[PDB]
RNA sequence: GCGACCCCAGGUCAGGCGGGAUUACCCGCUGAGUUUAAGCAUAUCAAUAAGCGGAGGAAAAGAAACUUACAAGGAUUCCCCUAGUAACGGCGAGCGAACCGGGAACAGCCCAGCCUUAGAAUCGGGCGGCUCCGUCGUCCGAAUUGUAGUCUGGAGAAGCGUCCUCAGCGGCGGACCGGGCCCAAGUCCCCUGGAAGGGGGCGCCGGAGAGGGUGAGAGCCCCGUCGUGCCCGGACCCUGUCGCACCACGAGGCGCUGUCUACGAGUCGGGUUGUUUGGGAAUGCAGCCCAAAUCGGGCGGUGAAUUCCGUCCAAGGCUAAAU
RNA sequence: CCCGUCUUGAAACACGGACCAAGGAGUCUGACAUGUGUGCGAGUCAACGGGCGAGUAAACCCGUAAGGCGUAAGGAAGCUGAUUGGUGGGAUCCCCCUGAGGGGUGCACCGCCGACCGACCUUGAUCUUCUGAGAAGGGUUCGAGUGUGAGCAUACCUGUCG
RNA sequence: GUGAAAGCGUGGCCUAACGAUCCUUUAGACCUUCGGAAUUCGAAGCUAGAGGUGUCAGAAAAGUUACCACAGGGAUAACU
């Protein structure tokens, strides 16, 4: 929006806000990331530690699908069950719902948070952390593995 | 190549599925020729003979320099896989030649 | 000569407002049309409109 | 360069202004493609506007193997199981893919049933008006011989409903994490263990 | 000396083909530097500009010597995403793809080789006829150093029987594209003015109040505009319908059968050099050197040997659409 | 004392300017960032495309295991993956009392100190397929972590960079 | 280690005596990776040193111009 640009407020002020002494020259410090080690050294070290150098192993032709592993925490597991199925869970304590996280696009079950009180759940997943399994078991549930 | 265990890790991992043998294809016999082609190639070998480097290989196999024969074959043909196949071919030619 | 900063065709002409905001704007406009004070304020002559 | 900012990496050092692709023809492209589809539908009437029947195939790699999608064409093994000669299939709206293999029975059976369902609701007009040959319909050429718009055998997900089971003591004692760790360990020591077993045979 | 063949020469011999032009897009080659790196030589600018060639309405690409490692996808092209990512880089400045996934479109095929030998069944040209983009007859040639059929790995050949499929033209119409013609309503009264097309009054058309013209802001003065109707032509493609004809000998499909089952070479591949690529013990390309194989060969993004496994079948060719 | 300009310093024997008209210079775009407005919110985004539609470059509708960003981090990697707060100040409110008063309440924010996840180190009862599991117990170490989410889209100013 | 012991000792009585990224090389960890699955070479990583930048926060660098050029400088010489 041109009418809000501050250059308009500076019309008639000679230097357009860039000063009489310093002026606005083309590239008085080099272009782009020039001088990262010489005259912009302080800037890089102060704000971008680790910028220069090499670390770790290369991986030629690394495909990300091999590493696909979405995770879901314990505290979020109950939210996957439909509301109508939640009522059934509290209506019969003999059985427990079977939550197959893979059907909801999750592979591994992590163990952040707690489960609903007095509600056993059977969790079906590809992978699971030890804390997640412990919390499921101590709540009266069980873990089933799939692929 | 056992059926998958149904687990996502370990040996034979993967989704449980009933595996079946792939249906036979005409391309399965790729690399095999008819009896006539073998007959033609055998006849042309008699008419054409052997190349100079093949003669060098068989001469080394006569003096028992098997290791040096293979090195000559690899330098000429280029690959170890082809070199050792070529050496066996020369040995077969020599093996049934000394028996005649 | 050549004008300063010549106009280019790849100027960003269009805008994509979120759909939920566009529906919000439409609902407000529909509601405003049922208020005779607003309809009169916009310059419409509805002095003989029954309702 | 000044202040705390992300390091810039703009790739604008070539003559990029000569390679800008605008999209002002985007509405026109939509119009042209719609007209082509409308024109194609009248040409192939009464054949369905959705085109040839496509098979059900799994997504590739570990990230997408849980879903299914439309493939190129039915495999030769699938066509033979369904009793449809491969040379006749493309002439009755069935796509044929002579490259696709069948590694499992479930995949083969899913598409075989799809072909049989398609043949159940397929009306074939005779090549010549009066004389009727094998495979052609009779009295159905006028009853329900209309051009179907949109998909007729959609490939969709059937998400199972949550099932409530009874937790047995066997499942409660199962150590899922221990199973995973043991299975991982056996995988990365398979080569070493097989090595020493073979070496033991040489000594023995 | 007379003949056949081979190679070559001449011909204003009969009948054909080629050159050049155009630049927006397209294909091949060749190929900088300014510039950036706050200097500068690798790099970057750029596999770009300039230079030299070749096409079409599109071109190019294209029916896997592929992707991948999965519960597997399945010619090519294109869009979104992948991603400013893996990788490359005085690892500096910078640079930078691909697979999966979602969509547009969708189409598959033809040869070479063993296989007529009771018949070169093939093709061209001269001449003649006919229903003339062709077809028939006849003559002279091409061709056995191989024309036509059959076959192309998805197969296939051969045998057997199931007894399933296969043979044209014409008439009319529609659809498609192009053009032509007619067709609504005030120029009524008063005022101003050089002129009413302005103001005021009284009417009217409207599926037409797009636009223009006419002596000032004109729906109703004029051309048009909206919507029908009528007429003429082009494409020969697609499609509906009607009439006539409609020989399954053969070929194909399906099923089984012991057997057979031919697949591209100075090419692949390797060494080396140069170049190029994100491709890193070497991505492609090219020169030179070496030079294959047939239960084999290429690929599987770290060089090497050994044991497996997966995958495809190069070194010949054509092909609409999405762009 | 003549304006404009560079300058420690201009009326300057510093430079531009004979006069008038018209033209004449912080812009567009990509990335990112803070701030602010708006929508929705553990979600958010109709973006390629499709369905259509003002006979229509608009508007309207469509996300079905699409995708982007966010929702979980640490490690070069193989891999593992958050036991769910204590305290000193403190806004507001409640009660008593009418003091620079005393109790209850304790959000935001800040200081201090634990715990939890991971790299590294350390530790090992009891089991196991011999290399894994893990009762207990840790650390002046390290992290762009956790301890009841705050993001996503969009508009514009300003700033860095091409 | 030393002293009977308290204690002292993490170089020199104190105040100077020295060096990033990339690369190379060595040491250490019955360590991680070579991405179809393995074995052994080779290669690549993790942790700590070494090979050096003395213009010492660290480009790889010889002259001449009286044949000369450009951007500027009265921030700076050659007159008054
Ligand atoms: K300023
Ligand atoms: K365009
Ligand atoms: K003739
Ligand atoms: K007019
Ligand atoms: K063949
Ligand atoms: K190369
Ligand atoms: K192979
Ligand atoms: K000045
Ligand atoms: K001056
Ligand atoms: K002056
Ligand atoms: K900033
Ligand atoms: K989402
Ligand atoms: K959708
Ligand atoms: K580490
Ligand atoms: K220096
Ligand atoms: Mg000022
Ligand atoms: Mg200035
Ligand atoms: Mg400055
Ligand atoms: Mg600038
Ligand atoms: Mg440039
Ligand atoms: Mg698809
Ligand atoms: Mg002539
Ligand atoms: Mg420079
Ligand atoms: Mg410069
Ligand atoms: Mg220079
Ligand atoms: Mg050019
Ligand atoms: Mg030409
Ligand atoms: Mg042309
Ligand atoms: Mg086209
Ligand atoms: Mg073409
Ligand atoms: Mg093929
Ligand atoms: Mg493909
Ligand atoms: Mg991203
Ligand atoms: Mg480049
Ligand atoms: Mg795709
Ligand atoms: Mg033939
Ligand atoms: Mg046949
Ligand atoms: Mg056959
Ligand atoms: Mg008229
Ligand atoms: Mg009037
Ligand atoms: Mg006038
Ligand atoms: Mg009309
Ligand atoms: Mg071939
Ligand atoms: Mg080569
Ligand atoms: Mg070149
Ligand atoms: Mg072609
Ligand atoms: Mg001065
Ligand atoms: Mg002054
Ligand atoms: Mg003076
Ligand atoms: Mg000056
Ligand atoms: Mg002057
Ligand atoms: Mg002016
Ligand atoms: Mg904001
Ligand atoms: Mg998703
Ligand atoms: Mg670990
Ligand atoms: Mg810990
Ligand atoms: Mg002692
Ligand atoms: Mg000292
Ligand atoms: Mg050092
Ligand atoms: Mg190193
Ligand atoms: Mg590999
Ligand atoms: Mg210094
Ligand atoms: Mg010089
Ligand atoms: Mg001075």
């Amino acid at each position: 929006t041109t009418r809000f640009k501050k250059n308009r407020k500076k019309r008639g002020h000679v230097s357009a806000g860039h000063g009489r002494i310093g002026k606005h020259r083309k590239h008085p410090g080099g272009r782009g990331n020039a001088g990262g080690m010489h005259h912009h050294r302080i800037l890089f070290d102060k704000y971008h530690p680790g910028y220069f150098g090499k670390v770790g192993m290369r991986y030629f032709h690394k495909l990300r699908n091999k590493f696909y592993c979405p995770t879901v925490n314990i505290d979020t597991l109950w939210s996957l069950v439909p509301q109508e199925v939640k009522d059934k869970a509290a209506a019969n304590k003999g059985t427990a719902p079977l939550i197959d996280v893979t059907q909801f696009g999750y592979f591994k079950v992590l163990g952040k948070g707690v489960l609903p009180t007095g509600q056993p759940v059977v969790v079906k997943a590809k992978l699971i952390s030890k804390n997640a399994e412990k919390k499921i078991k101590e709540n009266g549930g069980a873990v089933v593995l799939t692929a | 190549k056992q059926p998958n265990t149904g687990i996502s890790v370990g040996l034979n991992k993967g989704h449980v599925v009933t595996k079946k043998e792939l249906a036979p294809r005409p391309s399965d016999r790729k690399g095999k020729t008819s009896k006539r082609i073998h007959f033609v190639r055998s006849l042309i070998r008699e008419v054409a003979g052997f190349a100079p480097y093949e003669k060098r290989i068989t001469e080394l196999l006569k003096v028992g320099k098997d290791k040096r024969a293979l090195k000559v074959a690899k330098r000429k043909l280029g690959t170890h896989k082809r070199a050792k196949k070529k050496r066996e071919e020369m040995s077969s030619v020599l093996r049934k030649m000394r028996a005649t | 000569g050549r004008m300063f900063a010549p106009t280019q065709t790849w100027r960003r002409w269009h805008r994509k407002i979120p759909v939920n905001q566009k529906r919000y704007a439409v609902a407000s406009a529909i509601a405003a049309s049922s208020v005779p004070s607003l309809v009169l304020a916009r310059g419409h002559r509805i002095e003989s409109v029954p309702e | 360069m000044k202040h705390n900012n992300v390091i810039p990496n703009g790739h604008f050092k070539k003559h990029w202004q000569n390679y800008v692709r605008t999209w002002f023809n985007q509405p026109a492209r939509k119009t042209r493609r719609r007209a082509a589809r409308q024109k194609k539908a009248a040409t192939i009437f009464p054949r369905p506007t959705a085109g040839s029947l496509r098979p059900i195939v799994h997504g590739q790699t570990l990230k997408y193997n849980m879903k299914v999608r439309a493939g190129r064409g039915f495999s030769l093994e699938e066509l033979k199981a369904a009793g449809i000669p491969k040379k006749l299939a493309p002439t009755i709206g069935i796509a044929v893919d002579h490259r696709r293999r069948n590694r499992s029975l479930e995949g083969l059976q899913t598409n075989v049933q799809r072909l049989k369902t398609y043949k159940a609701k397929l009306v074939i007009f005779p090549r010549r008006a009066k004389k009727v040959k094998a495979g052609d319909s009779s009295a159905e050429e006028l009853a329900n011989a209309t051009q179907v718009q949109g998909p007729y055998l959609p490939i969709v997900r059937d998400q199972p409903a949550i099932e409530l089971v009874k937790i047995t003591d066997e499942m409660k004692s199962f150590k899922a994490y221990g199973k995973l760790r043991i299975e991982r360990t056996n995988a990365r020591h398979f080569g070493a263990r097989l090595k020493r077993a073979a070496e033991a045979e040489k000594e023995e």
